[PDB]
RNA sequence: CUGACUGGGGCCUGUAGAGCACUGAUAGGGCUAGGGGGCCCACCAGCCUACCAAACCCUGUCAAACUCCGAAGGGUCCCAGGUGGAGCCUGGGAGUGAGGGCGCGAGCGAUAACGUCCGCGUCCGAGCGCGGGAACAACCGAGACCGCCAGCUAAGGCCCCCAAGUCUGGGCUAAGUGGUAAAGGAUGUGGCGCCGCGAAGACAGCCAGGAGGUGGCUUAGAAGCAGCCAUCCUUUAAAGAGUGCGUAAUAGCUCACUGGUCGAGUGGCGCCGCGCCGAAAAUGAUCGGGGCUUAAGCCCAGCGCCGAAGCUGCGGGUCUGGG
RNA sequence: CGCCUCCUAAAAGGUAACGGAGGCGCCCAAAGGUCCCCUCAGGCGGGACGGAAAUCCGCCGGAGAGCGCAAGGGUAGAAGG
RNA sequence: CGAUCAACGGAUAAAAGUUACCCCGGGGAUAACAGGCUGAUCUCCCCCGAGCGUCCACAGCGGCGGGGAGGUUUGGCACCUCGAUGUCGGCUCGUCGCAUCCUGGGGCUGAAGAAGGUCCCAAGGGUUGGGCUGUUCGCCCAUUAAAGCGGCACGCGAGCUG
RNA sequence: UCCCCCGUGCCCAUAGCGGCGUGGAACCACCCGUUCCCAUUCCGAACACGGAAGUGAAACGCGCCAGCGCCGAUGGUACUGGGCGGGCGACCGCCUGGGAGAGUAGGUCGGUGCGGGGGA
């Protein structure tokens, strides 16, 4: 008797890294995700792995637009 | 293999193994009470690995001893019907000279070899079937 | 006997037996029901023994409804192995049953017949049971 | 159930909106052509121009070019200089192109 | 025919205290009103076992009012198998959707042949006026063989009552009975072991 | 002053629960491909279904790797309270990298282990110091600086051993249950609540009858106790074409049943209490013991007391802080 | 025995067992960049060879297809053609 | 650019076995004996009453399932013991349990009698000699009122045997 | 600031499906053409241009309808942060604070910002 299992991959520690109302600097990663669980909003870029980051200094704001998806914004200071 | 007819005997094995052979029993020794076959093993160390082979060989003799008594019954029966007297003996003789199909059981002789040794004959067995009722019926 | 025709996964974690039933707590088909009074994994062996107990009492006639289904695989390691080396093999299937579930239902049968058949079937199960008859409370569900 | 026309419209506009520039939207009917310069950040139209409002007349292409020049003139009066062209569902060609070219001749920046 | 049940108003009393006092908490409502009420448990049980959700229950309120209601929802304690809450739907002159008992008149010929009449619906959902509530709806099941079925389309409806379910909805069936003669084949019936649905490069 | 913890506010989440919209599972109907068995046929069409049975639909359900839903909580930021053997920053010195029990959440295991592996917490570890639990690291009480022949309490207790009530009010249990266990069984016993049956006199005893057609698929000769198919009716109570002795022939006793009697309630559910059986292991027994029965047991409601190294009182030591 | 996906994981992250299941050790000169254009699976009906399913026509259709390969997330207001 | 340094943070550029001829340093951090916890397996007892028993569910039986008891089996765990807890069987000596083999008492019997079956009570005493085999166990011979089953570190090697 | 239409945004089905009705003066659409610009792996279907004889049939706009879809209380419960208890356990209760989902009543054939053209 033996196992044909026993494998698993390293945890990737995905998710939001900066919540609404938090003071960020340009470049701060805001969301780590697989695909677009959140979409880039105003002053928010998205990297080749769907990572959202701040484009400007400011304050993070989230917005749920229904069928248009959830968006992450940065409001300049 | 149903359990109501099995008395299982456990105890200590016999031979090499050290203090484990001395202490742990582990020698299964079954006894099939109706048939009498006793197959008894000590090969693997656990009595449950020993239980397996003990059960798996009782069947090989419960089946062997029944298949014998049934094929011993298949040769005692067949030897009588065919009869070693296959030179000339029991049932019928078929004349191809004069066509006398005869059955020596009763007597009835006829010329229906053309109609019998070239087709069916369900009606010429009837006297052999009818004379065999009055054989049993009248006595 | 009862077991899934197919499944996505062969083996299933054991889980828990907290609380009263999620559903199935009211009579829904027959005239009388057998309700579970305490939680258990009910084996397909136990289910079928209860069923056979009822049809063999009715002798001919009536209708039995089995409202629990054993879809949960039961696992057991071979005799005399040690801990480890993976999960044991599937030896059977059980239906998770919690207090308040209607397990069996009968119809087309006199009251005394229904009372007696469900009683004998209760003796085939590993839990305390209660016999109930259809109510307005049941119809209102 | 969307149509190719609505999908093509969303496609080109979403890309325009993303740059954050003021957008020069152009609607083209069988008879007329209309243009409004829009601040999508407030959802407000800033300056307007159309053949229907200018009573323009002849060849559709030359007409469009003129509504383009007109939109430019009125835009610069408001300090609007940089803009992004919203061709919407239309290929950049013919009448739409003419309007764009007319807007450029007026000093509108794109 | 028509039943009466004394009800009382409640405010901040805890539902647990009420039920420990023998009082069944409840609510009474319609598009115009919504009031928290409670009724005596044993009194309500005497009424409800007869009335069910089919017959009118007028609630004799302590302020002198008397409102005609239908029981619209009864929440059961899943463990103890006892009611813990009632919804009383206050009736008014408008037509109302409700459930009307089915009376299965006749003995099906399939039943005479040994079968069993499975009473799929014991009532039917119906739009009707409160002044117009029938007591039952008769259904002639004597023609049903093993195994024939009746549907809501076969319902003869009285005047002023309108079917509120699809006429395709089946309402009764006559099924074959349980038989010991089948036990032998069922016990010797071998089952194929369950197949596992493939994952990965198998699917 | 930034800490643990706490208050408000914003946001992030997919667990408990629940649900079946998806992935599958799923019983029973309906509806209906496909086959199966049966008809009529091969002229290729044509009919049956209580066989199996896709989809679809209805009722009813299941799921760690299913979610149309979805908490309590948790995380994080902002403003506040919070001066603590708190927090940050830089350096010097370590020890540890075998843990364990308990509560909760899971996996593994067998819904076994003083088992095993994680999560949250806790205690032992290092509190084998103190009070309770008969004794007992981790259960309950409680963090021991020293002294006191002073006081208040904690758990637990207050009949004697053994400090404090043989205290007070109302019940329950006769099993020493308490003072060692399950399915399941049982007119033990005690409560409530709610239906039946009850004046042309009941349940139980005595009394008088208790029949007549009298055979059937019908036979191993038994109309009625032989296996079924039987359940019509009548001699102006109206008494089974039959429950216990003779029967491959009959007696005769008997009930259900009817009347006559003598002179007052009876049965059924459901929730709760406390007890009974089920209950057999190895040196001599025992709830710690002795002993306990309107208790010295159990439930409820009370006042009082005893009780520690906890708290107070009083005196002292030392460190830190404030004068 | 390293790497990936899902679960166990107790709604942030992380979290073990010889716990439950699958994959990787490549691939593409386009299967990449940018412009433009286009929308799927499936179901019903129609239709020569021609069928359950080639291609053609029509209606129904929010995504259940596709996205090179495991799984998950994501996705037609494209990331697919 | 040369890595199945894939034991994938990769000890050398370069490496397999055996020891019962064995040795040291350690560990009850870790197995084998016994104990312990557990009771899957084992033994025994119940629950249900399908059906058997000419008739008759329960004289005697008890389909499929259900709940326990025990701590004699084989295991699971790794808790005291590896600066040592000597292991099978035999002999000697016992002692205890009772789920009783005999004897004593009793209920039911498909108990005529005699002899049986089964269940209740009951542990006072008794429970043979041989053949085989190291055997426990088991088979067999000749008897018997009977030729019980288990606990005690599978009792007992500072008592012996080996 | 009112009504209709044409653009373009916001809320993200209370906005959708279906059915019916309605509108061409204006706008929009089909529509007429395929010379020109541009275009079809074939096709002026689409894309595109030049047009204004016709039609609101399609499409679109605007109404009405609750068969479907969508939304959905109030009660009560599950579950639970913290605090306690009970059971040999599988598990069950109490206090305090929070509080679903399903279902029921019901709600819905959209609301609104900007700029145009027209109308009073
Ligand atoms: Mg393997
Ligand atoms: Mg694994
Ligand atoms: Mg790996
Ligand atoms: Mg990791
Ligand atoms: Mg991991
Ligand atoms: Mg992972
Ligand atoms: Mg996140
Ligand atoms: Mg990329
Ligand atoms: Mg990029
Ligand atoms: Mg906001
Ligand atoms: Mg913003
Ligand atoms: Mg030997
Ligand atoms: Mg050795
Ligand atoms: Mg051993
Ligand atoms: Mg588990
Ligand atoms: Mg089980
Ligand atoms: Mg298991
Ligand atoms: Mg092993
Ligand atoms: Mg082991
Ligand atoms: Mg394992
Ligand atoms: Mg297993
Ligand atoms: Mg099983
Ligand atoms: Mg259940
Ligand atoms: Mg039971
Ligand atoms: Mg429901
Ligand atoms: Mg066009
Ligand atoms: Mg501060
Ligand atoms: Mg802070
Ligand atoms: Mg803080
Ligand atoms: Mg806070
Ligand atoms: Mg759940
Ligand atoms: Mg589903
Ligand atoms: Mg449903
Ligand atoms: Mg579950
Ligand atoms: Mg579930
Ligand atoms: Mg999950
Ligand atoms: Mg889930
Ligand atoms: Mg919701
Ligand atoms: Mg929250
Ligand atoms: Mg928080
Ligand atoms: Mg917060
Ligand atoms: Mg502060
Ligand atoms: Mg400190
Ligand atoms: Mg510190
Ligand atoms: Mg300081
Ligand atoms: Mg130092
Ligand atoms: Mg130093
Ligand atoms: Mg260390
Ligand atoms: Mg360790
Ligand atoms: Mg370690
Ligand atoms: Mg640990
Ligand atoms: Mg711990
Ligand atoms: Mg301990
Ligand atoms: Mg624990
Ligand atoms: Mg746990
Ligand atoms: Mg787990
Ligand atoms: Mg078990
Ligand atoms: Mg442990
Ligand atoms: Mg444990
Ligand atoms: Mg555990
Ligand atoms: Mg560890
Ligand atoms: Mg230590
Ligand atoms: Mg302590
Ligand atoms: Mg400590
Ligand atoms: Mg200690
Ligand atoms: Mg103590
Ligand atoms: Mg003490
Ligand atoms: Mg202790
Ligand atoms: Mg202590
Ligand atoms: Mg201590
Ligand atoms: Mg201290
Ligand atoms: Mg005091
Ligand atoms: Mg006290
Ligand atoms: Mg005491
Ligand atoms: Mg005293
Ligand atoms: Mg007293
Ligand atoms: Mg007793
Ligand atoms: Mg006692
Ligand atoms: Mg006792
Ligand atoms: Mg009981
Ligand atoms: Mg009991
Ligand atoms: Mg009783
Ligand atoms: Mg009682
Ligand atoms: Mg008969
Ligand atoms: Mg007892
Ligand atoms: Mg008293
Ligand atoms: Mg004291
Ligand atoms: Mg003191
Ligand atoms: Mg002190
Ligand atoms: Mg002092
Ligand atoms: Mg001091
Ligand atoms: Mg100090
Ligand atoms: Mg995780
Ligand atoms: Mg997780
Ligand atoms: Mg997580
Ligand atoms: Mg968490
Ligand atoms: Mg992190
Ligand atoms: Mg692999
Ligand atoms: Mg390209
Ligand atoms: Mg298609
Ligand atoms: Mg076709
Ligand atoms: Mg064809
Ligand atoms: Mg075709
Ligand atoms: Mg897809
Ligand atoms: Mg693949
Ligand atoms: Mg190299
Ligand atoms: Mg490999
Ligand atoms: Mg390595
Ligand atoms: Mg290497
Ligand atoms: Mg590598
Ligand atoms: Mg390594
Ligand atoms: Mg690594
Ligand atoms: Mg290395
Ligand atoms: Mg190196
Ligand atoms: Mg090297
Ligand atoms: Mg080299
Ligand atoms: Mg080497
Ligand atoms: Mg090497
Ligand atoms: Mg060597
Ligand atoms: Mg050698
Ligand atoms: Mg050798
Ligand atoms: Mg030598
Ligand atoms: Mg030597
Ligand atoms: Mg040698
Ligand atoms: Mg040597
Ligand atoms: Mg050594
Ligand atoms: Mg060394
Ligand atoms: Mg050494
Ligand atoms: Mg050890
Ligand atoms: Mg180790
Ligand atoms: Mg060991
Ligand atoms: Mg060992
Ligand atoms: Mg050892
Ligand atoms: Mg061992
Ligand atoms: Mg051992
Ligand atoms: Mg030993
Ligand atoms: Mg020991
Ligand atoms: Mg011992
Ligand atoms: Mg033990
Ligand atoms: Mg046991
Ligand atoms: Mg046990
Ligand atoms: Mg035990
Ligand atoms: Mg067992
Ligand atoms: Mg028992
Ligand atoms: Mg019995
Ligand atoms: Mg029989
Ligand atoms: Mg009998
Ligand atoms: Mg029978
Ligand atoms: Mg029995
Ligand atoms: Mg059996
Ligand atoms: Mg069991
Ligand atoms: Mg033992
Ligand atoms: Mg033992
Ligand atoms: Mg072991
Ligand atoms: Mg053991
Ligand atoms: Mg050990
Ligand atoms: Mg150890
Ligand atoms: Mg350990
Ligand atoms: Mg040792
Ligand atoms: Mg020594
Ligand atoms: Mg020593
Ligand atoms: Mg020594
Ligand atoms: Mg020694
Ligand atoms: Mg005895
Ligand atoms: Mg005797
Ligand atoms: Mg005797
Ligand atoms: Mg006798
Ligand atoms: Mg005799
Ligand atoms: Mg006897
Ligand atoms: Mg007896
Ligand atoms: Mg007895
Ligand atoms: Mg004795
Ligand atoms: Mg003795
Ligand atoms: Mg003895
Ligand atoms: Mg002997
Ligand atoms: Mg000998
Ligand atoms: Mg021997
Ligand atoms: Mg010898
Ligand atoms: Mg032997
Ligand atoms: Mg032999
Ligand atoms: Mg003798
Ligand atoms: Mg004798
Ligand atoms: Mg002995
Ligand atoms: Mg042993
Ligand atoms: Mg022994
Ligand atoms: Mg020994
Ligand atoms: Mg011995
Ligand atoms: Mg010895
Ligand atoms: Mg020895
Ligand atoms: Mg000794
Ligand atoms: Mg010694
Ligand atoms: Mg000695
Ligand atoms: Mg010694
Ligand atoms: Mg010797
Ligand atoms: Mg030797
Ligand atoms: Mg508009
Ligand atoms: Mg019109
Ligand atoms: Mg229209
Ligand atoms: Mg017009
Ligand atoms: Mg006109
Ligand atoms: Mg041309
Ligand atoms: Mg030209
Ligand atoms: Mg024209
Ligand atoms: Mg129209
Ligand atoms: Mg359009
Ligand atoms: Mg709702
Ligand atoms: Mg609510
Ligand atoms: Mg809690
Ligand atoms: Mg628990
Ligand atoms: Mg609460
Ligand atoms: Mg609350
Ligand atoms: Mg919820
Ligand atoms: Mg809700
Ligand atoms: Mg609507
Ligand atoms: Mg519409
Ligand atoms: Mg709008
Ligand atoms: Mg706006
Ligand atoms: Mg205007």
């Amino acid at each position: 008797g033996s196992t044909r299992n026993g494998r698993d991959s390293q945890a990737k520690r995905l998710g939001v890294k900066r919540y609404e109302g938090q003071v960020v600097r340009a470049g701060n990663i805001l969301v780590r995700q697989r695909g677009t669980r959140f979409k880039p909003g105003k002053n928010v870029g998205m990297g080749r792995d769907f990572t959202l980051f701040a484009l400007v200094d400011g304050v993070v704001e989230f917005q749920d637009r229904g069928r248009l998806g959830r968006y992450v914004h940065v409001r300049p200071l | 293999i149903n359990p109501a007819d099995l008395r299982i005997d456990t105890f200590r094995s016999s031979g090499a193994g050290g203090q484990h052979v001395n202490t742990t029993d582990s020698a299964i020794r079954i006894t099939h009470l109706p048939t009498g076959i006793v197959v008894e093993c000590q090969d693997e160390r656990s009595q449950h690995k020993n239980k397996a082979k003990a059960l798996s060989v009782l069947g090989a003799r419960i089946h062997a001893a029944e298949m014998a008594k049934r094929q011993q019954a298949e040769a005692s029966t067949r030897r009588n019907l065919l009869g070693s007297g296959d030179r000339s003996d029991r049932n019928r003789t078929y004349n191809f000279p004069q066509g006398r199909v005869t059955d020596h059981r009763i007597n009835l002789t006829l010329y229906r070899l053309d109609e019998v040794m070239e087709g069916k004959l369900d009606m010429l067995i009837e006297p052999i079937i009818q004379e065999h009722q009055a054989d049993q019926l009248a006595a | 006997m009862l077991m899934p025709r197919r499944m996505k996964y062969r083996k299933q974690q054991r889980g828990r037996l907290k609380g009263a039933t999620k559903g199935g707590d009211y009579v829904a088909f027959g005239d009388y029901g057998l309700v579970a009074l305490e939680p258990a994994w009910i084996t397909a062996q136990q289910i079928e023994a209860a069923r056979v107990a009822m049809v063999r009492h009715f002798r001919r006639g009536g209708k039995i409804f089995i409202r629990i289904f054993p879809d949960k695989p039961y696992t057991k390691k071979p005799l005399e192995v040690r801990m480890g080396k993976g999960k044991g093999n599937v030896e059977g299937y059980v239906a998770v049953v919690k207090p308040g579930r209607v397990m069996f239902e009968v119809a087309g049968v006199t009251e005394e017949q229904a009372m007696e058949a469900l009683r004998i079937a209760g003796h085939k199960l590993p839990i305390k049971t209660k016999i109930v008859r259809r109510d307005a409370y049941d119809e209102a569900q | 159930r969307l149509t190719a026309y609505e999908r093509r419209k969303f496609r080109v506009r979403n890309r325009i909106k993303r740059t954050g520039r003021l957008r020069l939207s152009v609607f083209r009917s069988l008879k007329h052509i209309y243009a409004q310069i829009i601040d999508d950040e407030k959802g407000v139209t800033l300056v307007s121009a159309s053949s229907l409002a200018l009573k323009l007349k002849g060849n559709k292409t030359e007409v469009a070019r003129q509504v383009g020049r007109a939109l430019a003139e009125k835009a610069l009066a408001l300090g609007i200089k940089q803009v992004a062209f919203d061709r919407g569902p239309y290929k950049y060609h013919g009448r739409v192109k003419a309007l764009a070219e007319g807007a450029r001749e007026g000093g509108l920046e794109f | 025919m028509e039943y009466r049940l004394k009800a009382y108003y409640r405010e901040g009393e805890k539902p647990s205290a009420l039920r420990r006092a023998g009082k069944l908490p409840g609510v009474m409502y319609n598009r115009h009103l919504n009031r928290k009420v409670y009724v005596d448990l044993v009194e309500f049980d005497k009424v409800f076992r007869q009335a069910s959700i089919h017959h009118v229950i007028v609630l004799e309120l302590p302020d002198g009012q008397s409102l005609p209601t239908l029981v619209r929802q009864v929440n059961l304690d899943k463990r103890r198998r006892r009611p813990e809450h009632v919804d009383f739907f206050v009736l008014s002159d408008e037509p109302v959707e409700m459930y009307v008992p089915l009376r299965f008149v006749g003995t099906p010929a399939g039943v005479r042949a040994g079968g069993v009449l499975q009473e799929i619906h014991r009532d039917i959902l119906v739009k009707v006026s409160p002044r117009n509530i029938p007591e039952f709806i008769e259904v002639d099941v004597s023609g049903l063989e093993i195994g024939d079925s009746l549907h809501a389309s076969d319902l003869k409806l009285p005047p002023g009552v309108e079917l509120a379910v699809s006429p395709e909805e089946t309402i009764a069936a006559v099924v074959p009975p349980e038989d010991v003669e089948k036990l032998a084949e069922e016990a010797a019936a071998e089952v194929a072991e369950p197949e596992v649905i493939k994952k990965g490069k198998e699917e």
